[PDB]
């Protein structure tokens, strides 16, 4: 590289602060809000639901080419928040890792194993002086053979955990508080309504069918599937009435 | 005053969206003597202006040889010119040896540009500091090209580069109308007349600082020096 | 963002990379190129500034060909654009070799966008300084247009415009009926837009360069015939 | 740019107080001061003696002094020994006068390197060796030595050279 | 069959095999396997061009012979299947003919051939007309067509 | 030379002793070539470039070659952190019976020899 | 400025504050270095040295200074070709960039007219020593100073690209007491000049002495005919009126000088 | 401010890190060598006595082969690498040639090894200077000296280390053919030259000697004291 | 309107705002610390003269080799750092021997100069990161007449007729231009070169502080002996 390392307690990834704080990791964490959107994932009794915002401000764009819901495998779905190029690159890496695991072991990779592998890869970037962390977080949903629905999350620092209902984006704290309030006190229809109501209450939007996109997995149908405009509108009308 | 931090490297973008090392390298072509090139419907010629450090020295070579149908003229650094000439010779020899067919000038120039673009993006390197004029003949007719330190090439028809080349370029632009329907003698006369504009209006185009390279359909690349340029010079008029 | 903008692997306190922003600012140092997608084809158009009369007619071309079905228009640094065109040609040729049929435009755009983005992560290289468009047409797919950004993000467009004056160009593009016109009217509209957006005091003179790919060319990228270009120029000058 | 970042012949010889004399019935002139003998494959002999000659020239240029016979013979033996069992076939005698008196050496393709006083190889060389051993001495006359070599050649059945303190000459 | 004859002022090279021209004063004759001959000719041409570029001077006959010997001996454990004869005006007016072997050992001579004993024609000097007549007549006398005379004037293309 | 190396036969180096010698000596290189070819044919040019860049960056912070290293980050990236092969338990390289001079090996690594 | 992989480096400072602030041996070495770089004025024509400042021992009415090879050549060709001039003294220097080397003459017909020709480089710590040695501390009331200098065209600041300018061209900068006018436009706003001519002009401005400085911006900094000829309009000013008499002789001498310049390097071809 | 990189030139054409290595050499201990008619003598002056130390483990005179020996002055740790490298190279050349090494050959090899380490910013030079004496295969005595830059020269007699100017001046004044005739005369000359800068002698002097076909010999304090007393008797 | 500091000469791969790679210029300036060498070629041979500048009488004079032997008909000269010129002369000798082994011919002086210069123009495994601080001066006879060449740290060579490299290059070149004639013999050239050397050197020109060599078209390289220097100086 021959570019050296900048001098300062921040401004480099391999320098510890006088009380052992890495500041480039926190700045990468701040980089998630640059997109301006929010994501919500809720796990039901026998289903999982992903809901995220959609924002097209230009009438010259093609709305079919703007999306944030990806499909890593026939049984695993993902939603990305942060920089678009970084999100797409990380999706490609996840697909490659899943294919390699399938080839090496002989059966489809589990969601927790995929998240752990991605986090293990991401941890290396925070120790070397050549690479930089990606500014995005990934949420994975899937159906386990013996455990049921599963929701996971990863962050630029290399830390991953499994949840019951989590959120990411710009309104993460308010969404988390709402989710705790709901959980403390669920069929397929209740999970979608809960997620949509959480997003709408947090953002104060009163959504239209063309501003959200939903993807679900169920025990009866364990294949990741993206809901369509008619189904989203039907759910919104049922929620309103 | 704000340029200090943004012009020491070739992998750094200025806040205005500029790379200053490329422009600084481009400034180095104007450190050499002027050279002139032009073409016609059958022939392509190269004219250069040799310069000696003092009286007790031999003028350095400004026109090199690449292949039986390709020749170049240089202006700028010398090590870069030698490296580029070696690369061109190797490419032409390899193509001839393998395909038994001469390497086209367009492919040669594209290869040169692709090779030259690389050291302007990565660390630990610097841009090449030489500008080239390439003359060749192939199945598509005579050709003449120009090469920039910024890895850019132009398919010109009459161009001059070097120090104080503006007058020669103006003369060529004025007289480019009557170049296609000419033969070798008056083509070389036009080239010499264009090159004479560079010198101050007290000197003369003597037979000690002029190099001529000629390529054509049935004529291979040939370089004339010293007494060999006498037949091409008696017909010139006064200033 | 002074102090955090000397490398491509450094984050600002608000979480943004500034070398990429400088790279995207570098593209507004060149002329303006626009592209409009119509009912049955895609039409390109660029504004080329003449440097001197010595250059041959057909030098410094800014409209390339990838294969027999894909066009390309660039803006920004020329050398980077040439390298990216070579990469796109290599990708398309390799896909054709492996799979035996023409490559869809979306996959080509994805591959080139990821290759461009790969230069954003390391301190040993420099981000690209050029943005370009792609276009094609197939009987079972119709017209398709795409954008590539020095940051590495791609999108599908109905009308696009890049360069020095993209804002005004988009402003006049938005007041058009793209979905209910053919190429014959779109070429004239593009010429009119280019003539409107051009500034005369700063730039001495310019020459147009138009091209389309569509149904009437059987899905092949080609240069507009001279007579159509001349009549479009006359129409634009008269309307101006 | 990113991808660039990653990466039927009889010969004899003998020596005494007045230099070395070599006789035959070919002989290679390695140096104005070193003389060699060929036996076996012609191409191998020519190539390897040429390599030895250039290396000796380089050594003399570097050290500003002529090489020694023992060093040259040892260098040739080392160079040949690397390609052992590859089909090379040569038998050579290295003669010269550098310091401490004249020296004579023998070296072949297998790896033998013997320093002696009398040598003779090729076809019916046993008779020549016997007659030279019968007529050998240390203090003799130059004409006497020439006559002895001629008689040895005649009994075995002409090329004759003499090596002195300042080069070699051909007498016949 | 390849036959080469030297001379007082010119070199006579003939064949019925192929003959190639390397420069204005050298002619190469090859025989044997076709592919090895083609590869050897290509290598010789490439290195001739390299030397001309490096030293700004054409290669003489003796230098060509030395380079060819080095090339032939470069691959000794997998030898070629060729037979080369070099003939041309060497330095200052003397015809020079060089003989070769598949391993790469060479020597200079006056008469060399490649078709058994080719009527050596004891005694006979040997002017151009007489030498050409003898070269043409050897094959028809044997009863078992291209001549390229090299001289100071140049190289001809005589045919029979 | 001739003392820093010896007991080498040219004719005994062209012919391998066992069919498995070359395959075992160059297993990792062939595996990497196969993986890179498949990845490049499926996704594009960018993925092998990124992988090679990561490998090169990681492999550049180790001990000097006369002391054994752990190679943790490289094993994490490759995926060999949860598999044990025959290269790990047989003929441990941390207890080698021969080792050269420090300066000579450091110079040889740089390529000055 | 990184030698190995991962070294920590600090960015440079344009204000020159990197020296920080921080034994008799140190004093001795500092004194030795100071003595090694001391400006001294000597009388070259026999004798050893001088006592009092150069202008404090003679009366002056006009002072002409040339800095650089081009200005020295111009004055040698056009001014010194006629009349007789007597050398007064020379300056001895030592820098990392150096070693007519700062030689002073005056007209014999008019002993109140002085000319200087400095073709050497004077470091920033030797400017004021040069001023003290040459001028002194009691400036004369009635003097005229003309300064000539050459600078590269890449040092100019313009809205357009620096390669579009019709170089060479002249610019001027004069003190408030200069009641005359200039033959070239004055220097633009965001442009500054430093080093020795700046020191002389600042001294003249502060101590209220008329002065004027001329700058030539050229694309070639070696001995070239066009650069020297670019100074011609100065010959028509009142500063140099009774000092130029024969133009063709000056042109012939200039041609001979341009024939016999120097030996050159082998970097640029 | 051009002295913080090894491969960076000064505006007046100076490489300063090599000069700083020479300065590091300059502060060593004095070593003097004299080349005689049929003998070669070396000698160094000892630092603080350090009475509770084993004198065998610290020496500045070493033998490279049966006809070459060496003395140094500078950094102590760096010399131990060059000495081993030269020792290996001697035997390697013996295999290559069968003739004993030449003093010039071994000096050239050492100089090349020293030069190799002044060509990059990733390594630092060797801060030592050496004096090499020996006998050639023709029986001709020799004496050489190397520098951290990588240059060598042939001398009749010289000295290195701290306080070398006075020793060299004394050698220039008092070196001739009338004081080189005998081995005793040569040894007395070396001892006097060492005494010109050291304190009270006989306890701060280490001296070695090597004759033709006799190998290296280290003089003992008894012989050193005898020579010193003999000098003292001579007014 | 402020004044600031800018640095452009601390790296080899940095362009000044007007081209002007400054490190190469500094390397060229580093030649001026050497000793003056004069070489002029004539119709019947080429002459080379150079001063020695011996630092101490104890040094052996026949060890400062300022003129070397590239081959039987090619000479060389010295100016600048000594360590670099050794590794250039080794390349010259190896190339000129390889050419003979390959072709049975003698290399051209121009060809050997080009082969040498092909190595010194690459910088920035074994290649150095800084320019060579040495300037060479080839010469000899060939199939053409006597030839003289030149080379500087930038790595580019030019044919010439009269050169002067070292500290007194400017004055020596001025005197050479004043004195040189188109066609002289090998006595006026010798006299003029010795006169210029005696003028430029501060010390008196004796028979030991200088060195001379000639390459005549018939004979090979020959170096003048002490008696020849004495008889030339006396005349």
């Amino acid at each position: 590289m021959s570019r050296g390392s900048s001098a300062g307690f921040d401004r480099h990834i391999t320098i510890f602060s006088p009380e052992g704080r890495l500041y480039q990791v926190e700045y990468a964490f701040k980089a998630i809000n640059q997109g301006g959107l929010t994501s919500v994932a809720v796990r039901g009794k026998d289903c999982a639901v992903i809901v995220t915002q959609k924002k097209v401000p230009d009438k010259l764009l093609d709305s079919s080419t703007v999306t944030h819901l990806f499909k890593i495998t026939e049984n695993i779905g993902c939603v990305m928040t942060g920089m678009t190029a970084d999100s797409r690159s990380q999706v490609q890496r996840a697909r490659y890792e899943a294919a390699n695991w399938k080839y090496k072991y002989g059966y489809e990779i589990p969601v927790d194993m995929l998240c752990k592998r991605i986090a293990d890869i991401s941890q290396v970037y925070t120790q070397n002086a050549e690479m930089r962390p990606l500014g995005c977080c990934m949420i994975l949903i899937g159906i386990d053979e013996e455990q049921g629905p599963q929701v996971y999350k990863c962050d630029p620092a290399g830390y991953y955990c499994g949840f019951k209902a989590t959120a990411a984006g710009v309104k993460q704290t308010e969404s988390t508080s709402f989710l705790e309030k709901k959980v403390k006190k669920w069929t397929f229809e209740q999970t979608v309504e809960t997620a949509i109501t959480c997003l709408s209450t947090v953002l104060s939007i009163d959504f239209k069918p063309s501003e959200i996109e939903v993807g679900v997995v169920t025990v009866e149908n364990p294949k990741f599937r993206i809901l369509t405009e008619a189904e989203i509108d039907a759910h919104l009308v049922a929620l309103a009435e | 005053m704000f340029r200090n931090q943004y012009d020491n490297d070739v992998t750094v973008w200025s806040p205005q969206g500029r790379i200053h090392q490329i422009e600084y390298a481009m400034e180095a072509v104007k450190q050499g003597s002027a050279t002139v090139g032009l073409k016609s419907k059958t022939h392509a010629v190269l004219v250069a202006l040799k310069r000696a450090q003092s009286e007790l020295a031999a003028h350095q070579k400004k026109i090199l040889h690449v292949d039986n149908h390709i020749g170049i003229s240089i202006a700028g650094l010398t090590a870069d010119a030698r490296l580029l000439c070696n690369f061109m010779r190797q490419e032409c020899l390899d193509s001839r040896f393998v395909f038994d067919r001469p390497l086209p000038v367009s492919r040669l120039v594209s290869l040169i540009g692709s090779k030259t673009q690389i050291p302007t993006q990565r660390y630990g390197r610097r841009p090449y500091g030489v500008g080239l004029l390439i003359a060749g003949y192939d199945d598509m007719g005579p050709h003449i090209f120009q090469t920039c330190p910024s890895a850019n090439y132009f398919d010109c028809r009459a161009m001059s580069i070097g120090a104080r080349s503006q007058s020669a370029r103006t003369y060529l632009e004025r007289h480019m109308s009557e170049f296609m329907e000419c033969n070798l003698n008056e083509l070389v006369k036009h080239g010499l007349r264009a090159l004479r504009e560079t010198l101050p209006a007290e000197q003369d185009l003597t037979t000690k600082n002029v190099s001529i390279g000629i390529v054509g359909k049935d004529l291979e690349f040939t370089i004339y020096d010293d007494d060999d340029v006498s037949p091409f010079l008696e017909g010139l008029e006064e200033r | 963002g002074t102090g955090y903008d000397l490398s491509a692997s450094t984050f600002s306190p608000d979480g943004r990379v500034f070398q990429v922003e400088y790279a995207m600012k570098a593209v507004e140092n060149s002329s303006t190129a626009i592209g409009i997608r119509c009912k049955d084809g895609v039409v390109f158009g660029v504004e080329k500034l003449v440097l001197s009369k010595l250059y041959e007619e057909g030098s410094n071309k800014r409209l390339f060909n990838v294969d027999r079905h894909v066009g390309m228009a660039v803006a920004g640094l020329l050398a980077d654009a040439r390298s990216l065109a070579d990469i796109a040609r290599e990708e398309a040729s390799n896909f054709r070799s492996n799979f035996g049929y023409n490559i869809p435009l979306k996959h080509l755009a994805d591959r080139v966008a990821m290759y461009v983005h790969a230069y954003t992560l390391y301190s040993a290289v420099r981000p690209f300084g050029c943005s370009f468009m792609l276009g094609s047409y197939s009987v079972n797919d119709g017209a398709q247009l795409y954008m590539i950004d020095p940051s590495g993000v791609s999108y599908g467009y109905w009308g696009c415009a890049i360069g020095k004056a993209r804002q005004a160009a988009k402003t006049e593009i938005e007041k058009l009926q793209m979905k209910e016109m053919t190429c014959r009217d779109i070429v004239k509209e593009v010429a009119k837009i280019i003539y409107i957006v051009h500034d005369e005091v700063k730039d001495k003179a310019f020459e147009l360069e138009l091209s389309w790919v569509g149904e009437l060319t059987n899905g092949r990228h080609e240069i507009v015939p001279k007579d159509i270009r001349e009549e479009a120029e006359k129409y634009a000058k008269e309307s101006l | 740019a990113l991808a660039s970042v990653l990466e039927g012949t009889t010969t004899l010889a003998f020596k005494f107080r007045h230099g070395v004399i070599v006789a035959a019935d070919k002989v290679i002139e390695i140096n104005p001061y070193l003389l060699g003998t060929m036996a076996g494959g012609a191409a191998d002999c020519s190539f390897w003696e040429r390599l030895l000659a250039r290396q000796c020239r380089i050594y003399e240029l570097r050290n500003k002094e002529r090489i020694s016979v023992a060093a040259a013979s040892k260098l040739l033996a080392n160079m040949v020994y690397q390609y052992k069992g590859m089909g090379l076939s040569m038998g050579t005698m290295i003669c010269g006068w550098d310091k401490r008196g004249p020296g004579l050496y023998y070296v072949d393709s297998e790896g033998n390197r013997i320093s002696g006083a009398t040598f003779s190889v090729g076809s019916g060389s046993v008779y020549a060796y016997g007659v030279m051993d019968r007529g050998y001495s240390y203090d003799l006359e130059v004409e006497q030595a020439y006559d002895l070599a001629r008689r040895a050649i005649y009994q075995a059945t002409v090329n004759l050279y003499h090596v002195r303190e300042d080069g070699w000459i051909r007498v016949s | 069959t390849i036959l080469a004859i030297a001379g007082e002022d010119f070199a006579i090279v003939a064949s019925d095999p192929k003959c190639y021209k390397l420069t204005d004063k050298t002619v190469i004759g090859c025989s044997g396997f076709h592919g090895d001959c083609l590869t050897l000719t290509k290598i010789i041409e490439a290195r001739l061009k390299m030397y001309k570029h490096s030293n700004n001077k054409a290669m003489t006959t003796g230098a060509i012979a030395a380079m060819l010997s080095t090339i032939l001996y470069s691959r000794r454990f997998f030898p070629y299947y060729v037979y080369n004869i070099i003939g041309g005006l060497d330095e200052e007016g003397k015809g020079a003919v060089y003989s070769f072997d598949p391993v790469g050992s060479y020597q200079r001579d006056s008469f060399k051939a490649g078709s058994a004993m080719l009527q050596p024609l004891l005694d006979n000097p040997l002017s151009l007309d007489r030498a050409m007549r003898l070269v043409k007549d050897v094959f028809i006398s044997a009863a078992e067509l291209r001549i390229c005379i090299v001289t100071k004037e140049g190289i001809r293309e005589e045919t029979v | 030379d001739l003392l820093r190396k010896g007991f080498s036969c040219v004719k005994n180096e062209l012919l391998p002793s066992h069919p498995l010698e070359l395959s075992e000596k160059n297993f990792q290189l062939n595996q990497d070539k196969m993986n890179f070819s498949t990845l490049r044919n499926i996704q594009g040019l960018f993925a092998p470039l990124k992988l090679q860049m990561e490998f090169k960056a990681v492999q550049q912070v180790q001990r000097l070659p006369f002391l054994s290293s752990s190679n943790l980050s490289l094993d994490v990236l490759r995926g060999n952190d949860e598999t044990i092969g025959f290269e790990d338990i047989l003929n441990d390289p941390s207890q080698s019976e021969v080792m050269g001079e420090p300066h000579l090996m450091v110079e040889y690594k740089l390529g000055l020899l | 400025a990184a030698t190995f992989f991962g070294e920590v480096v600090k960015a440079p400072c344009r204000a020159g504050t990197e020296d920080e602030e921080e034994t008799p041996e140190d004093r001795e070495v500092r004194l030795q270095l100071a003595r090694k770089r001391e400006v001294r004025l000597l009388r070259r024509q026999t004798k050893t040295s001088l006592e009092v400042s150069l202008l404090e021992k003679y009366p002056c009415s006009k002072f002409i200074i040339a800095i650089g090879n081009n200005a020295v050549a111009f004055l040698s060709s056009f001014v010194m070709n006629s009349g007789v001039w007597e050398e007064v003294g020379c300056a001895k220097l030592w820098n990392e960039w150096c070693r007519a080397f700062c030689v002073f003459y005056h007209l014999k017909s008019n002993p109140s007219v002085f000319l200087c020709q400095c073709s050497c480089y004077v470091a920033e710590d030797q400017q004021y020593q040069w001023l003290e040695k040459v001028f002194g501390s009691c400036p004369r009331k009635n003097m005229q100073i003309t300064i000539l200098t050459c600078r590269h065209v890449t040092d100019y600041k313009t809205s357009e690209s620096t390669g579009s300018l019709p170089s060479p061209f002249l610019r001027a900068l004069k003190t408030q007491n200069f009641k005359d006018s200039a033959c070239c436009p004055l220097l633009e706003q965001p442009n500054i000049v430093h080093d020795l001519p700046a020191a002389v002009l600042s001294y003249c401005q502060v101590w209220k002495i008329p002065a004027i400085l001329y700058l030539c911006y050229t694309d070639v900094m070696k001995l070239d005919l066009i650069t020297v000829e670019a100074f011609k309009p100065i010959l028509s000013t009142r500063s140099l009126k009774g000092l130029v008499k024969n133009i063709p002789q000056s042109t012939e001498i200039l041609k001979k000088l341009m024939t016999t310049n120097e030996i050159q390097s082998n970097i640029y071809t | 401010s051009y002295d913080r990189a090894i491969t960076v030139f000064s505006p007046d054409g100076h490489l300063f890190q090599v000069e700083y290595a020479q300065e590091a050499v300059k502060k060593g201990s004095t070593a003097v060598g004299v080349r005689g008619r049929d003998i070669v003598v070396l000698g160094v002056e000892k630092k603080s006595v350090a009475k509770l130390q084993d004198e065998r483990t610290v020496r500045k005179i070493c033998a490279l082969d049966d006809n070459v020996c060496m003395a140094f002055a500078g950094l102590t740790a760096d010399a131990r690498i060059v000495i081993n490298r030269a020792r290996v190279e001697c035997q390697s050349h013996r295999l290559t040639v069968e003739d004993p090494v030449t003093v010039e050959y071994i000096t050239r090899y050492i100089a090349s090894l020293k030069q190799r380490y002044t060509q990059s910013n990733g390594r630092r030079p060797f801060g030592i200077s050496a004096l090499i004496v020996g006998f050639d295969f023709d029986g001709t005595p020799r004496l050489y000296q190397t520098d951290p830059s990588g240059t060598y020269h042939a001398w009749k007699a010289n000295a290195i280390g701290r306080g070398a100017k006075s020793v060299r001046e004394f050698l220039e004044k008092n070196y001739t053919d009338e004081a080189i005739e005998t081995d005793d005369l040569t040894i007395k000359l070396v001892i006097k030259a060492l005494l010109e800068v050291v304190q009270s002698g006989g306890k701060n002097i280490e001296l070695a000697v090597m004759r033709r076909d006799q190998s290296l010999k280290i003089l003992n304090p008894e012989e050193i004291e005898k020579y010193v007393a003999e000098i003292e008797k001579e007014k | 309107m402020f004044l600031t500091r800018s640095e452009y000469d601390r790296g080899v791969n940095t362009f000044s705002p007007e081209g002007r790679l400054f490190q190469v210029e500094y390397a060229i300036e580093a030649i001026k610390l050497g000793s003056t060498a004069i070489g002029i070629q004539t119709s019947e041979g080429v002459c080379l003269a150079v001063e020695k500048r011996i630092t101490s009488p104890l040094m052996e004079p026949s060890s400062i080799e300022k003129i070397v032997e590239i081959d039987a008909h090619i000479g060389c000269a010295m100016s600048g750092l000594i360590a670099d010129a050794k590794t250039l002369i080794d390349k010259a000798r190896v190339e000129t021997q390889n050419h003979w082994f390959t072709y049975n011919e003698t290399m051209t002086v121009e060809s050997v100069t080009q082969a040498v210069s092909n190595l010194a123009l690459q910088f920035g495994p074994g290649a150095m990161s800084r320019p060579f601080g040495v300037a060479l001066l080839f010469g000899g006879v060939d199939e053409k007449g006597p030839q003289l060449f030149h080379m500087d740290p930038s790595g580019t060579f030019v044919q010439c007729d009269a050169r002067a490299i070292g500290s007194a290059s400017e004055g020596a070149q001025s005197s050479l231009q004043e004195v040189y004639h188109k066609s002289m013999t090998l006595k006026e050239a010798i006299k003029s070169s010795l006169i210029i050397l005696k003028q430029v050197m501060e010390e008196k020109l004796n028979a030991t502080n200088i060195e001379l060599a000639t390459v005549q078209p018939g004979q090979n390289f020959h170096m003048f002996t002490k008696e020849e220097l004495e008889e030339v100086i006396k005349d």
